[PDB]
RNA sequence: CCGGGCACUCUAACGGGACUGCCCGCGAAAGCGGGAGGAAGGAGGGGACGACGUCUGGUCAGCAUGGCCCUUACGGCCUGGGCGACACACGUGCUACAAUGCCCACUACAAAGCGAUGCCACCCGGCAACGGGGAGCUAAUCGCAAAAAGGUGGGCCCAGUUCGGAUUGGGGUCUGCAACCCGACCCCAUGAAGCCGGAAUCGCUAGUAAUCGCGGAUCAGCCAUGCCGCGGUGAAUACG
């Protein structure tokens, strides 16, 4: 049981923070609080859309969120109807009053979150772990990337004794501080189990 | 940490010294930090994400 | 030493102030 | 006669018929077990082929282990028709 | 007219200002004698100045501030160390061979967790 | 000089030396001569028969000192043992009073370790 | 004299913003007092790395906060209209005093 | 070396409760759970039975132990010794 | 010390002889880095030496460490089941350390109340021939030359 | 302190600097030795960072989760007790056995932190804890804060002591609905063991060990002699 979050390890470069505003004192313990709580819904609702991130910024009373989809419409809903429902749904959890802003993910295959995520659900019908997951590294690999890895936890194709499944191609150097690797982690609710699905994309570098 | 021991958020002390923290994520009562409403855990699971403002990783 | 609560370094010690250690 | 135990669960399930220490599936198993425990006037009467009966080694010396199920223990001190320090443990 | 050098050391900063007179040492006010009452290591700080004959031909005006007067006597030979260079900077071929124009770079080492002081570590018994 | 009952302090600083005493403590000792104004630093044996007189009469009158000392404080721990007091019950069983751990560390009040099997 | 304070998480969401205060009003008032820095105050979180026992774990975080002066001596309108609505960061927020 | 300051504590569930025995003399028992409780006069002659936390036990209040606090009264722990 | 050969500490010279095995022998005095107290008490002590003794200070001082200094000491060794005691020269380094530590030890062995005192006349004994500081030189060399049997496991 | 002034210290942001780059020596090369300059070197000093895997390692008691079990209850509320028991055994520590010391007084250098009912200036009542009053601070501009070791002067005079503070009696403050069980603090009295520790055993290679005080988190208060961190003074030794 070794090695750093791979983003948290990063944060200062390569890798910017998910809800950048200042606070202090008596408000950032309230002020926090609330970014999950809008976190909380947007995972339970956007799913299907693919969600992938969550900017919050802030200045008062007036919030930013600006959530990252793979499939901007299902956010949307028909003609902007949906991103009326949440939208409201959002007040009626902070009367701050804020926007929600939807950028659309260019090309889900090197969003780890996503890719953990596609990996979590196939196993979640009963897929082959290893096909799942070298498919997985493929689909990574095989668009753009310098380097992709998945990894499954245990219990694999719901076995007695928890294994753990691997898959990986290119450069993928945890220890360079400086990598910008994007690490992806999805869960896998199971008849037999829980099992934790990990992806880690590198791009660039410098 | 069971539902039934958050009665926590129930104000009604009859005196403000049964008063006690709690983490506002977890009911982690043993660890909790002022400063985030979370315990020991959870503030570290979050500054790994990113989701703690200007919470980097301390050195020196 | 350290630990006469009623001397200099005993007040000291236990962070406090009393008779032994005044404010000043 | 049993004398003493060592683990609480062990201890409820003989005493009181809490079944609330052991697992559920081994409440029948682990109570068989207590009353020959119980009722063995010498060692030789926990000896029944179901039991595995064996005493331990090392510092674990003047001890006994009977099997319930599995990888699980029923360990324990014998000495003039009582045994003594009834514990229900792993055999790691 | 004037001469500086700063002087730093274990985390002290020592103004040395040195000025063509007697060779006395007005360090923070008090006389050098003064402010170092009684320290066996005082007559360190002005080793630089006998380096070259100094003193009974300079003087010193002296502000220091930051860690423990031992420190502080070190910074301050640093910087009469300096300070008689921008004078004459012909004095480095005799003042450096002796080392007095380094800055002493040990400093505190940070107290590590696990253990007790940085490296101290805690003792166990039947391991 | 002798002073309270049975007492012989000499030799030594008279501060000191009144320490000697069953109720004197280095407080005491610095105000008795405070009043009765007398040098502390003073060798008992070198003091005054006037300021013998003076701190012989203010310190056995002024404070209650040696066997008759003894005598209240036995009289106390005597009364909250009669009376069914948790405290007085901690001096008959001879274990500590104010509420410490007796798990260890109680030897002061136990005495000397008392090992068994184990 | 108009004394404004800012203070950021981001090093650089400071010396971006409180610098387009300074170029702004030095236009339309004194020439401003420079952005002066001020100390940083750090906040340190030691935390046990895993649950359960292992005393020894921990692992450090640090909440830092930093700040910054400007100070703009002559108040004169035009300075309150380069400055009155034009800011740009989302990681600060200020604090004014005049 | 005890302390509370200025205004001796006294639940008065039994305070006011026993008192109001002093109007008709005294009574044959009480029992209280508050052993957090001081000891004033009034409550001399009388018998509290305080609680152990699992029992009520009688305890005849005397003069000589007035401003103690019933539980100094009442053992909670038993030991009764060790082995052997 | 697996790798390399550890090289020799050099210290500061004395601020006011200026000799080196001098703030070694008050580095040995010294104890929880009171430096002060420690260079002290050796100056105390020197100015002890020039009363008593109408004999400079420094120059005592070093003829004691001389007297200390074993030349022949016992080093254990493991041969051939028991554990014979090799006698063996001493390095010119370790005379020192060994002369200054005695010199100090047997000094806060001595009885006079103070502390510069015992090291001022322990100096003097030491220089003298007597005290208990060249008590374990010679109880050193003796030991050696008592063994000098199985002085061939050289080492 | 005042005007004034950014030089200096510093504050925090950025830029420079080290690379065996230059000189001599050996080497095939990598590089080893030596020397100059330099604040600094041959990885300059300390962190973050822990590979494929191992131990059926640790935690379902943080949280998550398969299966099993309980549902007038194996759930829930409350008051009180318990987690603080002791004949004993061990681990980690604190304080100490003293004169390189203890006590009183006077006087001097630090860093990193924290502060809204919160830090608490200063003044008063109290021996004191602390209480009353009340300024400033929203905190490089006010407060915690006194750094302690240290320097100077005095006392102690080798004694279980002006060492050492356990234990116990009494008085009292403070938080809190409430301090019997079971808080910390103050003052008086008490003043224990302990005179340097058997077999055995632990740490640390320099600003390290050793020693000295300072802050923080948790937190009403506090059992902190713990933990995380800060700076002061500052060694010995390493053949192998
Ligand atoms: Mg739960
Ligand atoms: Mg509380
Ligand atoms: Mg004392
Ligand atoms: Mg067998
Ligand atoms: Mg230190
Ligand atoms: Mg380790
Ligand atoms: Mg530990
Ligand atoms: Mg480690
Ligand atoms: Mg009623
Ligand atoms: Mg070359
Ligand atoms: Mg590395
Ligand atoms: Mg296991
Ligand atoms: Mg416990
Ligand atoms: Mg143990
Ligand atoms: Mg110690
Ligand atoms: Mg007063
Ligand atoms: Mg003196
Ligand atoms: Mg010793
Ligand atoms: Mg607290
Ligand atoms: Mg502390
Ligand atoms: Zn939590």
């Amino acid at each position: 049981g070794n090695k750093i979050h791979p983003i948290g390890f990063r944060l200062g470069i390569t890798r910017d923070w998910e809800s950048r505003w200042y606070a202090g004192k008596k408000q950032y313990r309230h002020l926090l609080l609330e970014d999950q709580r809008i976190r909380g819904l947007l995972e339970k609702e956007l799913y299907s859309a693919g969600l992938a991130r969550v900017d919050i910024e802030r200045a008062a009373d007036n919030v930013a969120v600006t959530v990252h989809v793979a499939k901007p419409g299902v956010v949307i809903g028909r003609g902007g109807e949906r991103i009326r429902v949440l939208r409201e749904e959002l007040a009626k959890l902070t009367g701050k009053n804020v926007a929600l802003n939807v950028q659309e993910v260019q090309n889900p295959n090197l969003s780890a979150p996503l890719v953990a995520q596609r990996v979590a659900e196939q196993i979640e019908r009963r897929f082959a772990v290893r096909r799942a997951i070298k498919q997985a590294v493929q689909r990574v690999m095989e668009s753009g990337a310098k380097g992709a890895k998945v990894i499954v936890s245990g219990r694999i194709g719901g076995a007695e004794q928890a294994r753990t499944e691997w898959a990986a191609q290119g450069r993928v150097p945890l220890h360079t501080l400086r990598a910008n690797i994007d690490y992806g982690f999805a869960l896998a609710r199971t008849t037999y189990g829980v099992l934790g699905v990990k992806a880690y994309i590198f791009l660039g570098e410098v | 940490a069971r539902k039934a021991l958050i009665e926590k958020a129930k104000r009604t002390p009859k005196f403000k010294v049964r008063a006690y923290t709690r983490c506002v994520r977890c009911g982690r009562a043993r660890s909790v930090y002022r400063f985030f409403g979370l315990c020991r855990i959870c503030l570290r699971e979050l500054a790994h994400k990113g989701q703690l403002p200007g919470v980097r990783k301390a050195s020196w | 030493g350290k630990g006469d609560r009623r001397t200099r370094r005993g007040k000291i010690w236990r962070g406090t102030y009393g008779k032994y250690r005044p404010r000043k | 006669g049993i004398k003493s135990f060592k683990h609480k669960g062990l201890k409820l399930l003989f005493e009181k018929g809490v079944t609330s220490g052991v697992p559920a599936q081994d409440v029948d198993r682990i109570n068989d077990r207590l009353q020959a425990i119980d009722t063995a006037t010498e060692i030789g009467e926990l000896n029944r082929q179901i039991y595995k009966l064996h005493p331990l080694k090392g510092d674990r010396e003047g001890y006994w282990s009977i099997t319930v199920r599995a990888n699980w223990r029923i360990t324990f001190q014998f000495i003039n028709g009582d045994a003594y320090i009834l514990n229900y443990e792993d055999y790691h | 007219e004037q001469y500086y050098g700063t002087g730093r050391r274990k985390e002290a900063v020592a103004r040395v200002f040195l000025r063509p007179g007697n060779g006395k040492v007005t360090v923070n006010g008090q006389d050098f004698n003064e402010y170092f009452q009684g320290l066996v290591r005082a007559v360190a700080a002005l080793e630089p100045l006998r380096a070259v004959d100094a003193l009974g031909h300079f003087d010193a005006y002296i502000t220091v501030r930051g860690g423990g007067k031992s420190g502080q006597i070190d910074a301050i030979k640093l910087g009469i160390a300096r300070a008689l260079v921008q004078y004459n900077p012909d004095y480095r071929a005799k003042l450096k061979p002796l080392g007095f124009l380094t800055r002493d770079a040990r400093v505190v080492e940070r107290k590590k967790y696990g253990k007790h002081k940085a490296r101290r570590a805690p003792q166990y018994s039947k391991r | 000089a002798r002073i309270a009952g049975v007492e012989i302090p000499r030799n030594k600083r008279v501060d000191v030396a009144l320490t000697y005493i069953y109720g004197i403590g280095k407080a005491r000792a610095k105000e008795a001569l405070e009043k009765t104004g007398i040098n502390p630093a003073t060798r008992v044996k070198d003091l005054t028969e006037a300021e013998v007189v003076r701190l012989r009469e203010y310190v056995e009158n002024t404070w209650k000192l040696e066997g008759e000392l003894r005598a209240e404080v036995a009289a106390n721990i005597k009364r909250l043992m009669d009376i069914g007091c948790y405290r007085g019950l901690r001096h008959r069983r001879g274990l500590p009073v104010r509420g410490q751990r007796t798990r260890t560390n109680a030897r002061t009040r136990k005495g000397p370790r008392k090992t068994v099997a184990g | 004299k108009i004394r404004i304070k800012l203070r950021g998480f981001d090093h650089k969401t400071l010396d971006a913003s409180a610098q387009k205060i300074v170029e702004a009003a030095r236009r339309s008032g004194a020439q401003v007092s420079g952005p002066i820095p001020l100390p940083t105050r750090v906040r340190r979180f030691t935390v046990i790395r895993g649950p359960f026992k292992h005393k020894d774990s921990r692992e450090h975080f640090e909440l830092r906060t930093h700040n910054r002066l400007v100070d703009i001596i002559n108040p004169n309108r035009k300075t309150i209209e380069q400055l009155m609505t034009l800011d740009l960061p989302t990681g600060v927020e200020i604090e004014i005093k005049t | 070396p005890r302390s509370l300051k200025k205004g001796v504590f006294v639940d008065d569930h039994l305070l006011e409760k026993v008192l109001e025995l002093n109007a008709k003399g005294e009574k044959r028992l009480i029992k209280t759970w508050s052993r957090r409780s001081t000891i004033v006069p009034e409550m001399v002659g009388h018998t509290i039975a305080v609680y152990n936390g699992k029992q009520h036990v009688p305890v005849y209040i005397t003069e000589n132990m007035v401003g103690h606090k019933l539980g100094e009264f009442a053992p909670t722990r038993t030991y009764r010794g060790h082995g052997k | 010390a697996r790798r390399r050969r550890a090289e020799v500490r050099q210290l500061q010279p004395d601020l006011v002889y200026g000799d080196v095995l001098v703030t070694a022998f008050i580095n040995k005095i010294m104890r929880d880095g009171k430096k002060n107290l420690a260079a002290r008490i050796f100056y105390d002590a020197c100015k002890i030496i020039q009363e008593k003794t109408g004999q400079e200070p420094l120059k005592v001082f070093k003829q004691a460490v001389e007297n200390v200094k074993p030349r022949m000491e016992v080093r254990s060794r493991r041969v051939g089941g028991a554990n014979y005691q090799v006698p063996m020269e001493v390095s010119p380094r370790r005379q020192q350390s060994l002369a200054l530590r005695w010199l100090v030890q047997a000094a806060n062995q001595r009885p006079e109340r103070r502390a510069a005192v015992r090291i001022a006349h322990e100096l003097m004994d030491a220089a003298e021939g007597k005290g208990g500081a060249v008590k374990k030189k010679e109880d050193v060399e003796r030991m050696a030359e008592a063994n000098r049997a199985y002085a061939h496991y050289r080492w």
